[PDB]
């Protein structure tokens, strides 16, 4: 036709959504004079208690953690007390997160008078001036800005933040969203000696990343990924899941977290309930065909047949799996068939930078960037998992192939990595 | 007017070393009990913060990672009644203990009380949890008038007195902006069988310990520290007219003087234990024990009745050299005041050459710990390069009478 | 014309925003077991302090606050010395909250199934599984939901959780978005007795409401107002106005609010930079002519005219500034020149129920509905101001009038309101 | 075996009183500087937490307003030297001190020994900050057995003891589920005058006191509870044979029989004071003091060496009123104990009546404080309504030897 293009022509560049864009991303690389090795930090925990099972217990965590040697913690955990004040942990807060937005604002050409949307997530640490205030009274940004700060929301709260300035991108036209995820590990230490409070000490380390979403279309061939789905599942309504990281006071008096002894059972659970309604978004139709297909042949043939999960190899190229210890990526990769090239990312991450909290999907990104096995095209999927037991996935789309040196916080040591990591670090 | 406020905190090697196991030679076992507590006196403290002061410790114990180590112990696949330690070099660290004192630092040098250094170094051992002990402390005490005293406690395992100076200012000539030496660890250790059961007269064999590292002496032990002058030092060159001997008028006789106001004190210490600390003798390593640990008898008359020319005359040529065979011994050695007076010869070593921005120190003392029922006296170098700091370690009951002894001869 | 006519047609009803109604909403009315009159008050923090210049500055600030009698407070701060642990203030939290939901859910028929946004703001108290957790955990809301958890944006996160369930419910259509603005007192007490960091201890008192919004089209012959305007201004760009509300840490190591000396020429500045950017969007046009008619004649006939503030009386029908104090609410009537009667709401809930931190504004608006001023047409005008120096403001509009018994907050003493408040209370 | 674990808190009235003054009596005065103790044990303790005995109190209160007031002192517009104080009726509340106690209590209450009520109450006065100070106390301590002792310490300014447990009892009633009796509040208080200046001969006028309502005895006192049962009652009845006269022979026996051994021990208490609690002179107030306070003279031989029907017939007709003076006197009074020894007759007052849901108290004691230095008996009735429980306080000198003289006539 000729005249009816415009009714049809419309209503559909009208109902597709604003494409969000990921312009790009800075990580902290903490320096080398705030590393704690393996016995460091098994001569500070002996000086600091006397008994002898609450330190028998953190060495079979920690020798068996897969953590490494440049694993970074800060300054107010290197005394033999740690002393953790209010001013300790903000001006650590001041590190993180202001030598993240400078590595993001000398490489992008971002001027601060641009940056209309700031969602800042960090888990424990939120003053009454909150963290998106003290990044506005640095940066002097706009004063109509939208500012949001998560709190609370535990270690997946990075793809909250990720789905909150991305549903702010399509009300606002022409916007740019600065998102900022850490974790400030100074408030986040146990003083007491509960033996399931202690695993917050023995995996948490320091890490921050800083994220640049838009969805102009000119800043379409200078940015690198295109947000394509982010999934949410929360399931806190079970009463057995929302008590399985809780935070508690023990019998002195010391807040922590305290970890559940059947966490590995609710953790599996949460992802194999966000991997079914992430399935029939991502996979394809070639592949999506034994399940409307297959299941015609178990109600009526044989209920009971061989264990055929749906393989996600045919539909990403890279795995971005929060490196939360090594008891989870092992079970990732076990029933659902990675190779050892697919879990590599997840584990040297682990291995080099340990649990950083909200941010680790962003070093892991950048392990994948520093190699240059991220060519064009290529979809990466990163999966959270936190405290309430929130369990949310991204997935993006590469839209153009990245130059080996990224100056990232891989390219110092990217020439080692991937090293061996033992089963079994011996003392 | 006493230290407090202790905050201890510790120092990483800045790159990582991996496995790697420092193996400890023949001669860094016999000097396992002993200890050296050296004070640093600076007078202004001006921007010298304890962040100025760690920040080139993570690349200077990247040159010397054996000093942030931890000791082992290997497995014996033979026999198992020895096991031969050695360090083990993970990334553990070294204690930088904060302090501060309310008292004036000019005038706690010049105290003459007995008993200053156990007060600014960190006093600890390679303890009960042996393999838990650090090597080496770092004591950094902050004064009232604006003082500052940086208190070195050192293994005498790992390393030497001139090997632990020459270390020290590697540290400072990182924090001043300069360049420092290559350090050397390329050659490494090796046993030596030479079966020898013979314990050496000038050591004292004490019995077999297994996990503290210390002897404790029986009588209480404090370092008092005097001082020698110029004026006096050549008043003690005029009884050596009508001969001229090789009596090096600097160490072999301002330790006779001690020799003598000590047996006028005691009953007869006939022999003594010369450990020089020469600088000819040294190897090429940085870390390493080449002291030259001897024995001279009197060999006649009583050492109380005799001219202090005579006894630095003695001094001189007739060191019975032992450090061969103390480092071939298999025991448990106890070099420094085991056996008898020991007399150490601590002056050709750079202790001033500490300046950390421009600061050349006011005040160096080294003293010992561990040091046995017979006494250390460690003959130091002053200030201006013209007299001698001699650091005497004696049972608290011979220090009030030799003060009195002392006082005929410096004037 | 008779073919361009959908071209106009489709677009119009296209590009507009979708509309966000106020379905209703619950405060929390706290017991009568839990009062804290003024002799109360000055005996517990004269029985726990030595020093007369601490009490004798409570009392100054106390007897000219213009608190009443029936101010509440959570049961630990009512033991002689209080106890704030983390279990005797989640017990707050699940008392404040999960009585004001089930007053929600019992007034609306809200099944819980149907809650698709839930944005939960609370200024300090944010534990690890979150205040939006603990809801869904309570409720067994759905494992799809979209909740956030704002922590740390003080005392003017009520207005930022309305803009976020405002822009949440453009993007995802026939939604309904739970909010639930809260502030728990007991995290709040100040141990110490720094001079400038015990007015939070004088002000603040319990109270919660729960807001359920919703852009159905069912929802308009059953909801009460439709969200017209959200102005924001974040004045954290300059020094001055970022660290005069702030939280520090004492010379004894207690945490608390400690106010700057300059807050009312910080609060004066926000507030007419909040007033100026909401001028051209909600003044009639008859007094909008002050900038083209009446500015043209100040540039070159007199530089300096007689002060002219526009009136905003005839803009507005009900004023709902937040009872911050009695000091700011005397300020903001001098400016806008208000009426007595315009300014009874904002006295008489600062009378009754004290400073409730975030969720002063709805009992503002319970006041006006509970005595029937709230006839249909009127404008509502919701004034908020909090710590990094934000001001946010909404625009409502009702949409049915309100008969006189409402079940709310008031309907017990709204016989005997309002009342002769003096200048000071006596001692 | 202490009482530890204080917990404070206070409970206020739930409905706003205002601006409402609380006007003292004459009589109201006069009593100003005692206390009352009480201590109601039970036996469990189960279903009775620290919340649901606190929230009747809110109900409780509403009706008994100047309870949960504070003092407060009027202006003088004429002459300065008089100032009448009122009870301001500011809703400042009623304190609550949860405590425990790791003794068993049925040993505990069995035990004898001088003071059990001075830790089961709350030991507290109208003290230095008299317009901070609490009307009453509450003090509920959990045994180790599952007791239950509510410690009641009731300011003797605002109610009598009368008006007082039946103050406690419209709030156990209202803690049962029941309807409580309405409190009459309503006629205002006036001061009268009369100008009557002279110390009547029952009390002691001590010196004007202005901000601490509590006169030091000097003698460390004691409250030593002991029992009167039902076979010595019957033994003091066979002393009133052959003779018939109006003495109530269940006040005035017990109380000429302690009578009897207080003179035994001191040297002689010629007049006594009697302060009837009678209930045919009360009004209908639920707070105020009517209480009949006398003095009763020897007029013959010396209480010491008397039979105790002699001294039961003096106790009963030669009793002189007075209670018209002390409330029409103008300086402070000090009745109980300032004189004479006071014989208290709170013994048709219904004690036992606090039951709490379903539970009648096991054991009921009414100790006092702020007693002059001569002592005071107070002859209260037991759980069975047949013996009687003489609670005596004393100077503790005087204790000791009272349970001495008191053996022979208790068996």
């Amino acid at each position: 036709s000729a005249f009816l293009v415009v009714f049809v022509g419309t209503v559909y560049v009208m109902s597709r959504p604003r494409p969000v864009y990921l312009v790009d991303y800075a990580c902290y690389k903490p320096p080398a004079s705030c590393r704690v090795p393996f016995a460091t930090f098994m001569e500070h925990t002996r000086l600091i208690s006397d008994d002898d099972k609450s330190v028998r217990f953190q060495t079979r965590i920690l020798e068996r953690s897969g953590l490494g040697e440049d694993t970074c913690l800060p300054p107010a955990n290197h005394y033999i007390p740690p002393n953790p004040s209010m001013e300790a942990s903000r001006a650590e807060a001041q590190l993180v997160i202001f030598s993240a937005i400078d590595d993001l604002v000398r490489r992008t050409g971002l001027k601060p008078k641009d940056i209309d949307i700031l969602v800042v997530n960090c888990s424990l640490f939120s003053p009454t001036p909150s963290l998106s205030a003290m990044i506005i009274n640095k940066y002097k940004l706009r004063s109509n800005i939208r500012s949001f700060n998560l709190s609370g929301m535990g270690c997946s709260a990075g793809l909250i933040s990720i789905d909150l300035a991305r549903d702010m991108l399509q009300v606002h036209p022409n916007s740019n969203a600065l998102v900022v995820s850490t974790e400030i590990i100074t408030p986040n230490f146990y003083q007491g000696s509960r033996r399931d409070m202690l695993l917050p000490n023995c995996l948490f380390r320091m890490g921050a990343a800083a994220i640049l979403l838009s969805n102009r279309r000119r800043e379409a061939r200078r940015a690198k990924y295109r947000l394509v789905h982010v999934v949410r599942t929360h399931k806190g309504a079970d009463d057995r899941a929302y008590r399985c990281v809780y935070e508690e006071e023990d019998e002195q008096g010391f807040s922590g977290i305290s970890l559940s002894k059947e966490l590995m059972a609710i953790a599996g659970d949460a992802l194999k309930s966000n991997i079914t309604t992430i399935g029939p978004l991502v996979l394809p139709m070639s592949e999506q065909l034994l399940f409307f297909f297959r299941l015609v042949g178990r109600k009526l043939v044989n209920k009971g047949w061989r264990p055929y999960i749906p393989d996600f190899k045919l539909a990403f190229e890279h795995f971005c799996i929060h490196a939360g210890g090594r008891a989870v990526i092992d079970e990732l990769q076990k029933n659902l068939q990675l190779s050892p090239r697919h879990v590599e990312a997840s584990r040297m991450t682990l291995h080099r930078f340990g649990n950083t909290s909200s941010s680790s999907l962003w070093y892991e990104l950048a392990y994948i960037e520093a190699k240059g096995r991220m060519r064009r095209g290529d979809r990466v999927w990163q999966i959270g998992f936190g405290s309430g037991f929130k369990c949310n996935s991204a997935v993006w789309k590469c839209l153009r192939s990245i130059k080996t040196p990224t100056n990232g916080p891989w390219d110092d040591c990217i020439h080692r990595y991937p090293v061996d990591v033992p089963e079994v670090v011996k003392l | 007017g006493a230290v407090h406020g202790h905050r201890l905190s510790t120092v990483v090697p800045s790159s990582v070393t991996g496995e790697v196991d420092y193996a400890l030679a023949d001669a860094d076992l016999a000097f396992k009990l002993h200890y050296l507590r050296g004070v640093y006196y600076y007078r202004s403290g001006d921007g010298l913060a304890t962040k100025v002061l760690k920040d080139p410790m993570f690349p200077w114990l990247d040159d010397h990672f054996p000093v942030a180590g931890r000791v082992r112990r290997a497995e014996a696949e033979g026999d198992g009644a020895p096991r031969r330690p050695y360090i083990k070099c993970n990334d553990c660290g070294v204690r930088i203990v904060e302090a501060r004192c309310d008292r004036d630092m000019a005038e706690w040098i010049r105290d003459a009380a007995p008993g200053r250094i156990r007060q600014l170094c960190y006093d600890k051992v390679l303890g009960p949890e042996l393999f838990f002990s650090p090597l080496l402390y770092v004591q950094i005490t902050n004064f009232k008038c604006g003082g500052l005293a940086l208190g070195f406690s050192w293994a005498h395992l790992i390393g030497d007195i001139p090997s632990a100076a020459t270390c020290f200012n590697k540290w400072a000539q990182i924090l001043s902006g300069k360049k420092p030496e290559a350090t050397v660890l390329t050659p490494p250790n090796q046993p030596l069988q030479g079966q020898s059961p013979a314990a050496p007269r000038s050591v004292k064999q004490v019995g077999p310990m297994e996990d503290l590292w210390l002897v404790p002496a029986g009588r209480d032990m404090a370092c008092y520290s005097f001082h020698v002058s110029d004026a006096v030092l050549k008043k003690l060159h005029q009884q050596q007219n009508g001969r001229q001997d090789a009596a090096a008028g600097t160490f072999e006789l301002v330790s006779a003087l001690v020799w003598q106001a000590v047996a006028k004190i005691r009953g007869d210490v006939d022999t003594v234990t010369v450990v020089r600390a020469d600088a000819a003798a040294r190897s090429g390593k940085s870390l390493a024990n080449e002291m030259k640990v001897g024995y001279v008898e009197s060999a006649g008359s009583s050492p109380a009745k005799t001219d202090v020319a005579e006894l630095a005359a003695l001094l001189a040529k007739n060191v019975v050299d032992e450090t061969a065979a103390v480092a071939a011994f298999q025991g448990d050695v106890l070099v420094y005041g085991g056996a008898n007076l020991t007399l150490v010869d601590m002056e050709q070593v750079d202790l001033y050459g500490l300046e950390i921005k421009g600061q050349r120190p006011v005040y160096v003392e080294y003293g010992m710990d561990g040091v046995g029922d017979e006494g250390a006296v460690l003959v130091q170098p002053d200030a201006d390069g013209r007299g001698r700091l001699v650091t005497v370690v004696l049972p608290g009951d011979e220090i009030d009478s030799l003060r009195a002894a002392l006082g005929s001869a410096l004037h």
